[PDB]
């Protein structure tokens, strides 16, 4: 009777870890959008001190 | 099929009409088949298994618990 619960515990646990992984690598990547979109707001600091 | 395979044709020296009836009487046939049990040491038996069983349950439960801690951390 307990063993069964154990089962849908295992279940739903590794689908939680499918979860987190994912959200994990997600946060890297939203994170990388933040390193790129930054270097290059400037190198947009050329294009704008040139105009100047 | 294999269930069907062993449960009939009778076991250990257990009477065939009783063995039948444990089959009808069986509360929960997939999870379960009738298994002959033999006086006190047999209950001893069962208990030894139960304990055997107990430790492994406890442990697997610990494994789920560790994975959950890792996710929460």
């Amino acid at each position: 009777e307990n063993g069964e619960k154990i089962t849908s515990l295992h279940r739903e646990v590794e689908k939680v870890k499918l979860d987190q992984k994912r959200l994990d690598q997600e946060l890297d990547f939203i994170l990388s959008q933040q390193k790129e979109l930054e270097d290059l707001l400037s190198p947009l600091e050329e294009l704008v001190k040139e105009q100047s | 099929a294999q269930i069907k395979q062993l449960l009939q044709n009778p076991p250990a020296g257990v009477d065939p009409i009783i063995w039948e009836q444990a089959k009808v009487d069986n509360p929960d046939s997939e999870k379960l088949i009738p298994v002959p049990m033999v006086g006190f040491k047999e209950l001893l038996r069962r208990l030894k298994v139960q304990d055997q069983m107990t430790k492994q349950h406890q442990t697997r439960l610990d494994i789920i618990s560790e994975d959950i801690s890792e996710l929460q951390k």
